[PDB]
């Protein structure tokens, strides 16, 4: 399916304070208004997703059916996989290449092969309410943001606060998601058949590139945001580094036309030199 | 380019590609280049959104519409051999001119900016030679300058005229001018007005001025004290008095209408200079930008001096910009030159900053010598150049 | 973070996961103590031309 | 070119012709009133005879050398042009 | 149009800033003066004919 | 190789910058002085002498 994603996904980026003050950084944001993929948390299990520079994972749920996701180049134990699984009492993060089943199990409390741990930790846990998190993998370190909130995904702006920046250098390239269920049975393989569940769902959209221009208010807390390259008055503001332009004509930029292709172009050439006669020499 | 009718009129906007045309990315095209979002209307404005080449754009009122502009209205003079058009009443007006007449005094230290206190670098400094030396004496030379531009505008009278205490001069209300002595900072309205409607380290400094405003404002009332007493005759030599009317009959005839003219219209001449002066004060107040240039000459110092300290966190292609980080995590050879490019990195910017000041400094001192003629010819006299 | 200055009990409020301060112009104006979490203020000691 | 671009002038020489056109007709049919404020119309002659005695010749002067003060103006104004072809 | 010199010259700082902000008021500076000399007269008089 | 590159061609548009805003100041100032002499010959009769 398909939603516009209003204006969410913007979060702290250095943990420096600033106060009542406006500031433009060039880092990976969810772009404005753009169009975010929508499941259902009811049943069937679950496709993997690429993780191409950091998602933005948003949830709508009041059931805890959702628990957890999983990272990596691949579910089998070949490489080093990660896990995180939270729960009642506490979130449990782990790096072992644990090789894990066709399909994540539905929680049987745990189905994966043999681990390698190398790193591992613990924290307290990560808990109509709509819950957000931005995952990212840049510098070496898996970062985490998130944010639990009051309440389709509302027009009201709030930003995501540093959660944890955990040292793992794993090559993250997919992703997914657990899932639980009471009293539900479990197996190694199952078709789409699922278990009954609560009504909930998971929305997912991926970062880019972008620059943008946060406002600090008095006590140092983003409360507008402006996404530079959204649509023409936008740039405007990103110049002048103010929410209100007054009347007039402004220089934002520049463009120009791509090249759509590359060629290479050499001469008619053409004098092979005598392997032909060496090689089938008439008498060696 | 992008034309907007600000953000709190609306949110619509028009988009100009300029040497292009749309045929190659409303749509229209010009000879700027073709401007879309807008739609091209026969009726001819005073226009306010100058696009160019003759073209301009305003909000309708609901879109945005580009028009050619309109030069103002046709009045087609009977010309005749034998007619003539004589006035038979005037009005006396009041026109407001504003002229900078000096900046902020700036002084910069040379080793504190480029590499604050460290002595490994104040010792690789040392062989780029004198420099600073160069641009310190180029800062004192503007200093000193604006220090007599001031001088020069202001401290033309040599004695300072005392206002008499009967403020009577025959129906003239000089009220809205004079000093008022209530407030303590002894300035008149029109001046509160003025100071109130403007407003606005790492080795910089802002050195103070020399006349303070204080004494600034005695200059001033010197001169109103004499001009209003005792005419232009303060400017030549010794100070005559002479009766106000009197004096305004003198003007008269310098601008070849008879005084009897003003003898006989006194009263009404008196009334509308008061009320010309009265809207005066309303006028500025109500305009947005009246005081515009003195704005722009604060604007400009003060984004110069913000741009120069913040170019200090720029690396330069430096792996860090700190220089007690380099020098920690770094062997003295390469040390070396990784502290040679954010040197001669800051020193370019400084370099940099020196050269605009030296240009603006020069266009402040042209206005000032423009703002000391105008003293000398408008109010230590009559002039007859026109306009 | 390195520097030099006089520091000053503070009086602004850092948010729980903040450890610097910046005024206009990236300024390091403000620390946070690693030890007991205190706010503290960074002002450069006195100095000028003669 | 690499990035450098020449952009054009606001205001276009027709309009800049018409403002040029504009002074000139006032200056000839209302002499200098018309930038003190509303143009008062005047006859040629008077508007120059007027000028004489701003420089301190009366103007009996003009009125009596109106023919011969037009015939020198005439030929002067028109040797302006031949001047500025041939100078190189 | 080099990506590897744009994220170099992303580290000089505001030098592209200033000249941008030079040349525009050089331009409407220019403006101004044609503005200024010219554009003295309020109405466009006509000569009889 | 690149930084020499980069320096070089950002210091000739410097040059060519600084170039220019002293030759706009000329021409301002003759704009100036031809300004006042509209005003003063062509709307005016001036007694100033040459
Ligand atoms: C991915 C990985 O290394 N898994 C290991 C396996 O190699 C090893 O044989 C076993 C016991 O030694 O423990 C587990
Ligand atoms: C530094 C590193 O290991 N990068 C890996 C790359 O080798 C691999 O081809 C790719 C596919 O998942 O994932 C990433
Ligand atoms: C504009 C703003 O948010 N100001 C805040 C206020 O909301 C808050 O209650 C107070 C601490 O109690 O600190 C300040
Ligand atoms: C609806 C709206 O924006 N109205 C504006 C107001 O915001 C602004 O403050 C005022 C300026 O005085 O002009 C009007
Ligand atoms: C507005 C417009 O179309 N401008 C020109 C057009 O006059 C010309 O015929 C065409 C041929 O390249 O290029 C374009
Ligand atoms: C929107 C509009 O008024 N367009 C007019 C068009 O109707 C007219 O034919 C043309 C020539 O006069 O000028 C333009
Ligand atoms: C008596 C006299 O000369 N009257 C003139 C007439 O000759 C002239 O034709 C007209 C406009 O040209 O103005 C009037
Ligand atoms: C003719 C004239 O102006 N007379 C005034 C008189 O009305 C006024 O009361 C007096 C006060 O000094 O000054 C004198
Ligand atoms: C001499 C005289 O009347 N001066 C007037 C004063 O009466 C009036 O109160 C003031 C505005 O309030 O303007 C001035």
């Amino acid at each position: 399916a398909y939603t516009n994603s209003f204006t969410r996904g913007v979060y702290y980026p250095d943990k420096v304070f600033r106060s009542s003050v406006l500031h433009s950084t060039q880092d990976l944001f969810l772009p404005f208004f753009s169009n975010v993929t929508w499941f259902h948390a009811i049943h069937v299990d679950n496709p993997v997703l690429p993780f191409n520079d950091g998602v933005y994972f948003a949830s709508t749920e009041k059931s805890n059916i959702i628990r957890g996701w999983i990272f990596g180049t691949t579910l089998d134990s070949k490489t080093q996989s990660l896990l995180i699984v939270n729960n009642a009492t506490n979130v449990v993060i782990k790096v072992c290449e644990f090789q894990f089943c066709n399909d994540p199990f539905l929680d049987f409390r745990v189905y994966s092969s043999a681990n390698n741990c190398t790193f591992e930790y613990v924290s307290q846990p990560f808990l109509k309410n709509l819950r957000e998190f931005v995952f990212k993998n840049i510098d070496g370190y898996f970062k985490i943001y998130s944010k639990h909130t009051p309440i389709d995904l509302p027009q009201g702006f709030s930003a995501l606060e540093p959660l944890v920046d955990l040292p793992i250098g794993i090559n993250i390239t997919r992703f997914q998601t657990l899932l639980a269920l009471h009293r539900s049975y479990l197996t190694p393989g199952d078709s789409s058949s699922g278990w009954t569940a609560g009504a909930a769902a998971y929305y997912v959209g991926y970062l880019q590139p972008r620059t943008f221009l946060l406002k600090y208010n008095e006590n140092g807390t983003i409360t507008d945001a402006v996404d530079c390259a959204l649509d023409p008055l936008s740039e405007t503001k990103c110049t002048l580094k103010s929410f209100t332009v007054e009347k007039g004509i402004y220089q934002t930029s520049n463009f120009r036309v791509q090249p759509t292709e590359s060629i290479v172009r050499f001469p008619n050439i053409t004098n092979l030199c005598p392997f032909d006669e060496v090689f089938n020499a008439t008498r060696f | 380019s992008v034309i907007t009718p600000g953000t709190n009129t609306s949110n619509q906007v028009a988009v100009l590609y300029q040497g292009v045309n749309c045929t190659e990315v409303n749509v229209f095209q010009t000879r700027a280049g073709c401007l879309i979002g807008a739609e091209y209307v026969n009726s001819s404005y005073e226009c306010d959104i100058p696009i160019g080449a003759g073209i301009c754009a305003s909000y309708q009122t609901q879109s945005i519409i580009a028009y050619t502009m309109s030069l103002g209205a046709e009045n087609s003079v009977a010309y005749s051999n034998n007619s003539i058009a004589i006035p038979t009443n005037f009005t006396i007006s009041v026109t407001t001119e504003i002229l900078p007449v000096s900046m902020t005094k700036t002084s910069v230290d040379c080793t504190m900016y480029i590499c604050g206190d460290s002595t490994e670098c104040s010792n690789l400094l040392l062989q780029y030679g004198s420099f600073c030396t160069q641009l310190k004496r180029a800062l004192t030379g503007i200093a000193v300058e604006q220090d007599k531009n001031t001088q020069e505008v202001f401290a033309q009278v040599k004695q300072i005229y005392k206002t008499p205490p009967i403020k009577y001069f025959g129906g003239f209300n000089f009220s809205q001018i004079l000093p008022d002595p209530s407030k303590p900072s002894k300035r008149s309205p029109i001046e509160d007005l003025l100071f109130n409607k403007v407003t606005l380290f790492n080795g910089l400094t802002v050195l103070p001025p020399l006349l303070t405003d204080e004494m600034i404002a005695q200059y001033t009332s010197a001169l109103l004290a004499g001009t209003i007493t005792s005419g232009w005759t303060f400017g030549a030599g010794p100070a005559l008095q002479i009766p106000f009317p009197m004096q305004m009959a003198y003007r008269f005839n310098g601008i070849g209408v008879t005084q009897n003219v003003l003898y006989e219209n006194q009263k009404l001449i008196a009334n509308q200079f008061n009320s010309a002066i009265g809207k005066i004060q309303d006028s500025l107040s109500s305009t947005p930008s009246a005081l515009g240039k003195l704005q722009d000459v604060v604007n400009h110092n003060a984004q110069a001096l913000n741009t120069l300290v913040k170019q200090l966190s720029s690396k330069f292609g430096a792996i860090s910009s700190v220089l007690n980080d380099i020098l920690s995590r770094l062997d003295p050879p390469e040390a070396e030159v990784q502290i040679d490019r954010l040197i001669t990195g800051r020193l370019q910017s400084l370099q940099t900053y020196v050269t605009q000041q030296l240009i603006r400094a020069a266009e402040i001192r042209a206005s000032a010598n423009l703002a000391a003629t105008k003293m000398s010819e408008c109010v230590l006299g009559q002039s007859k150049r026109v306009d | 973070l390195t520097g030099t200055g006089v520091l000053t009990e503070s009086n602004k409020k850092f948010l729980p996961f903040q450890q610097f301060g910046r005024d206009i112009a990236d300024t390091t104006d403000a620390v946070r103590d690693p030890q007991t979490l205190e706010i503290l203020d960074i002002t450069p000691c006195s100095f000028g031309g003669v």
